[PDB]
């Protein structure tokens, strides 16, 4: 009775991977070779569709790390290489207007640097932090002599995250959930198909994450695996905390030849007195954004359990401190003043102040080899930013006592990309279909 | 005027009625990942085609064959399938049977490719 | 022959028995320059046979539709348009409403699939 | 009671930017191993009763061609020797044992540390040098590129002579090339064809004169963008060569260092014979005639009352103010004065234009990749047509012109201005008589 | 069944049974190979597929049309062509008369389509 | 009344020439940039075609060539530059555990190199084999300082043959010769048709063909023109030949840093006695081998006509020796004991074999690569499975070993395979006409 009818352009799709490319609107993230966005992005809502996201096997994230670090390299590969400076230096203390944080902190360093003739040398001073130096045996070596080669990045070129936005291909869509309080590993009741996400900042950080986009509703808890004691913990916060950060010393900046068209930047000296770097969060913002925090934890913890916060047990700074790129520069913040409190059922204009270190030679995105020589800036900075989220670790105390200990995490840079690559996943599209209908041929 | 996919979760009845929305988007280092892709949407594009043309469908949207429908694929009544049903629930259903269906399409071209050239010589 | 565009300038008439000369000139890091200008080659030519396919006229380099002229559009009399202008004139003319013909052909083909295949369903 | 009716192959185009390949035709540093060699037979539509307007000023084939060029040249020094080495202090006196006025201070004699193949060991070299080349930093001298730049040393056994590049469409797309003989770059062209491929067009690389290029074929062509403003160059095609014999006398010995393993440095010897200045013959009757028609044809923009009068150079580089040119694989530097020094109212007696000579060379206007140009052994001579001239005027009675230049793509320009590239644009729709039967 | 090309060396006649075989997997620095190779099997396709929609053979595999066969280019009977030479052979014989035979068609099916909208205006 | 018929999907091909890729199912030849392979990659057998093959025109051989040496400078270029080492050394002979066999082969020369800080310089005290050093005038260089840059071989990466699948764009079709008895050049009977080829392993050497595949059943000689001199023959043996080689020496490996985060390998010094490289084959074994190769010869050349072997007349070390890669060591070893003898109608064969660490590889001039030395005493075990022998330029045919040109070990494997492109178009006549 029935027959065989094929349709062309129905309207399904299948879990897919493909490649996507960026789209834009003196940096690092190459928004030049990206192509311009679309002005008015074509948004459409699917009503009755059901889709299953699973933030946690997106490999969205996968390509985006990679092309984070690739595009990374490509801005960098160009600028000057400062092998001449890998050489014995003879370091002091500064000592000239110091106060009792920076004591020692900060050195003095001389060296013989090369000329633009072969056949010269010039005596060159520079200051440098101390975690960029190491002691030989007053004679020190930078850190990545016995490691790595440098290269200082380009004066230049810009470390400010611009929006990237990811574009599917023809023939592939990206759907998106809409469901608010979506944990991020579930059905979805509420989704769309957009061709580009979008615009997410690919900021770089640790314990805390910047400049994100915040949660609809209340606290979204997600992770993995809530019971296991080895998964992260991803806290996405409802309203912003804004952390005030700055390195208040005036700092002077100096450039020699070191070699024809190559120029080396360095501190040359500061002007008046020298303090500690640091973080300024409202007190009464962070204890309030721990309550919110703490009574969606008991959701999976229970109330019995004592939820207690302490600071990172220990490894580098990398993975203990709190690190960012603050107008330039490079920061590693102790939060320990953060997370230093205990909450047994659920218990102005005051200010928590971070002391912070600031590194002039990094090794980004846990790689060996490759290190970077982060020039100097001029003058005074400070900059401003939202947290809004954190990650977390858990001490599965709640095991066999009342307490339970979560700790800052990360420093694995795929889960800083899965805190705004959530709501996608990428499906192909498939036209081709066959039904049964009453039709046939005629021959 | 639903836009692309917007008939998605649609009664197949209905969905099938906006099939050229769909159609019509399919052609729509970090120059290769571009160059790629688009070589990508084109042999994902002929390749449908393809089928198409070897199923006697090429240049329509809606094409009718002389395969039989088995109930075995499915006894799901019409009143079933192109109503209270949609085209995501659907694939799922007969996707078993996708490959055979498509080997009986071609075969049933074949024949009737052969079949008009003998009566065009009877003529 | 006259060569490859050697009927432009020629009456809209007269050009039009030349289409297979024009049709059959399509198609036919310095690697990427290369495989650009080839990638791009092809995706114009689909791109023009995929409306050639959505409004019906698959395969053909003439197709007459279903959609009626309108006078709104342009009002010459066919004298004119045939005899008198060339091809590069009148596509001037009438750049504006080229996406609202365009529209209706789509509609117009989609609605006579829908009708075929009732009445091989009614047959 | 008209019909809609879908017509596919239609003989339109529109205006339009693609990226453009090279053919070429069947070692250089044009790379032409890298196009694919066209068809020995080239086809031309003539476009019978087809007027359409072109814009030499707009046109991105010449965007595209700056572009190749200067990725080519980069490419070819990409595998040679850097001479990172020859960064250091040079102890240098006058080369005076054989010198007319003419160089008298120019050259001179440079002796100094070089290295070896060992890492261990050094030599003691000497060398000749142009003085251009050479600055003093205090008898102790560097070279001119020390503070800005590495210098890559031009591989020897790479020619620079220009090889004719047609350039061809991608398929969907059409080159429309303009036919009037009279045409200035700018608006309708009657009468027009189409190519596939350009003709061959010979990357000639010159600072005022152009040279090896197209002539008109009626009547000398002023063409500019807008001739009113005189901030803008002005084009000058001719009707007929003015050949011009350009020479460097000195009989160069080339000798050789090893510099590292693998890698090895060329340099001038010694000179054999006297030492004389670089220069170039042009015939001074047919430069006089040559240059009254360009005021015969300037008068027809400026009025026949207005005096007009030809001066040299005012200011800028060297590479801006002196006719800049490769002669023989040397870098000639001449001046024009001579050329250009006359007012216009209302038996082999030539112009000699000395000329210097460089061998650090500063290509296409950029900072930071120097080349060094081996000197080469023997005595150089090359003979080449000036087939055009750039000119800009100056801001009463009397206007002025001065030699140009300085923008690379004005020499492209005046091959380019010809071709306009569309795309093809085959599906239109047109009223018929013809309903669809369904 | 035979598989890819596991007709050649069969006759003709038999041979014509398995164009579906054959058809199917025409389509289907460094890597930069490998998208030459990708594009040049699309290229290909695409120009055999140009050709048959300008001769109107789109989406046939077996398709008559209205050239005469002409005993210059071969004069051999049909028993011997289909029964006793293979597709190999045939091809190396009238090598000779592709280029002619490929310009008929192109020409026939110009007439063609300039009938059929002269008999449809005139409707 | 007969009208043209067009049809599409014929089964019609043309030889031709095309990119192919390969499909590989830490190492040199980099597998993972290769697509991964069919797990049963499928033959259809083309009864009742006959083909012609021709091995010497065949440029599937040319491709793998280009892509050998392409892949084989990716692997050097993201390893050390060893420039801080084209210093003079102060060498001294080792004879402090010589045989008489190994009386002046290794020398010990110690130089000042750099380290990590550009500042201070390290004595450094290292062993090397001799073929690499030079005489400067016990003042001596690395053979390279006059013509090349060394680039360390990167540690972590084997040298190891791997084999490499190569396959057909859609669109064009590998045929292959399945005849037995065949010689490359001429109509094959029996073919058939694969998308890839048979895993090849690129294996170096020059003159043994080693690793390859055997003759179904006989020795086959192929060449391009076997009464032309000037060609090469490639024999086939349709057994191998086991042949034992080792470099009997306990060695210990030392490192240094020479600069930043750059690390430099030599051998430190030996343990024991120190004797020469050397490769056993039974003599049995080769002799009956090499009995049947003059056999086939006899066939082309005449009956009652004398059959000679000989040695390599002349020419670099790398043409008169057979050189091959044993563990990641490059041995050179001599084959005048195998082909030493003359022929008319538990004891084994020890050829000597030197060792070097700098290597030219692919005939190029520039680019030389250093060869790390391996910790430890090596020994491998290969198969001889095949020649390259040529004719010596009367009564007496004179063979001698050959080699030098690395496509010769390609054509031994690619001679069974054929690129041709598919032709899906055509026509024929058939009564049938279209209505109008
Ligand atoms: C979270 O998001 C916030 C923004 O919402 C980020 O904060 C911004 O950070 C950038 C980079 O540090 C700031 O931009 C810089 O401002 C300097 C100060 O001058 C400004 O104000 C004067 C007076 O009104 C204006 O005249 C001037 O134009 C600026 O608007 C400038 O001196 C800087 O320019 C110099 O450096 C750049 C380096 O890229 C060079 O390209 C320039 O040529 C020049 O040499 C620069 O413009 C910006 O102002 C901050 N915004 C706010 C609101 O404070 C956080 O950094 C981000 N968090 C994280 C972790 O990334
Ligand atoms: C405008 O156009 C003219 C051409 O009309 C250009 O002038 C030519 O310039 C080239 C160099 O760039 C000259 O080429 C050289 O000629 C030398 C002499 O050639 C004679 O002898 C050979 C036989 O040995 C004959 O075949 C030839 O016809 C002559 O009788 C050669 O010795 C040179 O070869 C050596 O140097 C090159 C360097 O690249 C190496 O590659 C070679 O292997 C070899 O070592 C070379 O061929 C040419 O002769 C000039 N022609 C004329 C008529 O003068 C102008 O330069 C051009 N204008 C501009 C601005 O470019
Ligand atoms: C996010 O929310 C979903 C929905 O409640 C949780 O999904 C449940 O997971 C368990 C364990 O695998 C299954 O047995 C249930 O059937 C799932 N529920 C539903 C409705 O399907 C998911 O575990 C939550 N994730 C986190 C990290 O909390
Ligand atoms: C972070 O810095 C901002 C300024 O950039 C502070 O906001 C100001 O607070 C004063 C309070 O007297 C107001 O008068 C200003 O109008 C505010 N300025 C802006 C732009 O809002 C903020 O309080 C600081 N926060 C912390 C934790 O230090
Ligand atoms: C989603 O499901 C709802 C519920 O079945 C659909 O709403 C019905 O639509 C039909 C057709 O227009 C109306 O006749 C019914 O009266 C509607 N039902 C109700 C309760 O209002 C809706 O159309 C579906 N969405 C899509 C995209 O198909
Ligand atoms: C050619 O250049 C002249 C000079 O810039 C242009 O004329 C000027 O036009 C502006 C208005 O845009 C007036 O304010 C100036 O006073 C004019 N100057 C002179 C000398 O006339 C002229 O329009 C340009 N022509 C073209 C075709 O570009
Ligand atoms: C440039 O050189 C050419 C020769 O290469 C000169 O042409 C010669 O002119 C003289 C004039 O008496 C004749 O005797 C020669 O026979 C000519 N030679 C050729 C090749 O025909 C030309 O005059 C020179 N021009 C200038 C101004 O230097
Ligand atoms: C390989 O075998 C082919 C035969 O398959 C030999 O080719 C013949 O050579 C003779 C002598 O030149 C010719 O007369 C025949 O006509 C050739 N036959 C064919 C089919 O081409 C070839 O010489 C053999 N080569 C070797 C090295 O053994
Ligand atoms: C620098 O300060 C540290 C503080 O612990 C002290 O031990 C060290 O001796 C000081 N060095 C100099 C040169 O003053
Ligand atoms: C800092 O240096 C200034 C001179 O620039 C001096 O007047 C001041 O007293 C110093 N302050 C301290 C704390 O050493
Ligand atoms: C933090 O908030 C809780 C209520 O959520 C309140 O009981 C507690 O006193 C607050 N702590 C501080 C320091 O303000
Ligand atoms: C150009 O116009 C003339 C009539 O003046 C006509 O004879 C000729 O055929 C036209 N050219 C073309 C290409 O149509
Ligand atoms: C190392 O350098 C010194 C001079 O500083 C020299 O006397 C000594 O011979 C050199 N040693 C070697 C092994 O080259």
């Amino acid at each position: 009775n029935l027959w065989v009818t094929v349709y062309y352009g129905v309207p399904v799709w299948k879990d897919a991977e493909t490649t996507l490319f960026c789209a834009s609107d003196h940096n690092v993230w190459a928004t030049h070779c990206c192509v311009p966005t679309d002005p008015n992005p074509q948004e459409i809502h699917l009503e009755n569709v059901t889709e299953e996201f699973n933030m946690w096997k997106n490999n969205m994230v996968e390509q985006m790390h990679e092309d984070i670090i690739s595009l990374w390299d490509q801005s960098l590969k160009p600028c000057v290489k400062l092998t001449p400076l890998c050489v014995t230096l003879q370091c002091t203390n500064v000592t000239n207007n110091i106060t009792d944080d920076m004591r020692g902190e900060l050195k003095n360093c001389s060296f013989n640097m090369t000329t633009e003739l072969r056949d010269k040398k010039q005596k060159v001073y520079s200051l440098f932090y101390r975690l960029d130096v190491v002691q030989i045996n007053k004679e020190y070596r930078l850190i990545n002599c016995n490691t790595s080669a440098i290269t200082q990045a380009c004066p230049k070129v810009s470390f400010e995250p611009i929006p990237i936005h990811y574009c599917a291909p023809a023939g592939f869509a990206i759907l998106k959930c809409k469901d608010k309080k979506f944990n991020g590993t579930g059905p979805c009741p509420s989704v769309s198909t957009v061709q580009c996400t979008h615009g997410i900042k690919p900021v770089v950080s640790t314990q805390l994450l910047l400049n994100g986009s915040l949660a609809e509703e209340e606290v979204i808890i997600r992770s993995e695996n809530i019971t296991n004691n080895a998964k992260n913990i991803l806290v996405q916060l409802n309203t912003p905390v804004q952390i005030n950060c700055t390195r208040p010393n005036n700092n002077t900046v100096k450039s020699i030849r070191i070699g024809p068209g190559q120029w080396f930047y360095y501190t040359g000296d500061i002007i008046g007195d020298i303090r500690q770097a640091h973080c300024n969060v409202s007190k009464a913002t962070w204890n309030e954004t721990l309550g919110k925090v703490v009574k969606q934890l008991r959701k999976h913890f229970g109330n019995n359990t004592i939820i207690r916060f302490a600071q990172s047990s220990g490894g580098d700074l990398e993975v203990t401190t709190h690190s960012f790129n603050c107008g330039g520069e490079f920061f590693y913040c102790n939060t320990s003043g953060l997370f230093n409190s205990t909450w047994i059922s659920n218990t102005s204009n005051d200010s928590i102040t971070l002391p912070c270190r600031i590194k002039q030679i990094i090794n980004m995105w846990q790689r060996i080899g490759q290190a970077m020589y982060a020039p100097p800036i001029q003058g005074v900075i400070r900059c401003v930013s939202n947290i809004t989220g954190l990650i977390l670790t858990r001490d599965g105390g709640s095991t066999n006592s009342t307490t339970e200990t979560f700790r800052p995490g990360g420093g694995d840079m795929r889960d800083n990309w899965r805190s705004e690559l959530y709501k996608y996943k990428v499906v192909k599209i498939e036209p081709l279909g066959v039904a049964p209908t009453r039709c046939k041929r005629r021959v | 005027s639903l836009g692309f996919l917007g008939a998605a979760g649609s009664t197949m009845g209905a969905a099938s009625m906006t099939l050229t929305v769909q159609a019509r988007n399919l052609l729509s280092h970090w120059g290769i990942k571009q160059l790629q892709a688009r070589v990508l949407a084109v042999e994902h594009y002929l390749r449908d085609q393809q089928l198409l043309g070897i199923w006697g469908c090429s240049g329509k949207l809606i094409c009718c064959t002389n395969v039989p429908w088995n109930s075995s694929w499915s006894n799901r009544n019409l009143s079933e399938i192109w109503d209270n049903m949609t085209w995501l629930q659907w694939d799922k259903e007969i996707s078993n049977y996708t490959q055979i269906i498509y080997g009986l399409l071609e075969e049933s071209q074949n024949q009737q490719e052969k079949n008009e050239q003998d009566l065009l010589a009877l003529d």
